């Protein structure tokens, strides 16, 4: 039987979870994110020199 | 309808007594369906190249 209802009693929350998550996981890839891509038709393939 | 070709002789004289008759029923055939399949499990693959 509270008498001042003090943030402590309040039923009912709703938790104002965030909008976002945080993956630390190293994702840094700078030789994959310098070098260019190219399509390619079949698995195997060659380059001349 | 098994026509009966048969002939034979069905002679009667003058007032002979009526016969029973030998009339030949119809015999029914039958057939039924068959199923095929051909399978392909080959991707798309061997295409290494670009």
């Amino acid at each position: 039987n509270p008498t001042l209802f003090v943030s402590y009693d309040q039923n009912g929350k709703k938790l104002s979870f965030a909008n976002w998550i945080s993956v630390l996981s190293p994702q840094d890839t700078p030789f994959v994110s310098m070098t260019g891509k190219e399509s390619i038709n079949q698995t195997i393939f060659s380059w001349q020199t | 309808d098994a026509l009966a070709s048969v002939d034979g002789n069905n002679a009667h004289v003058e007032g002979s007594r009526a016969e029973d008759g030998e009339m030949k029923p119809t015999v029914i055939k039958s057939n039924v369906t068959q199923i095929l399949r051909k399978v392909v499990r080959v991707s798309d693959t061997a295409n290494t190249t670009a």
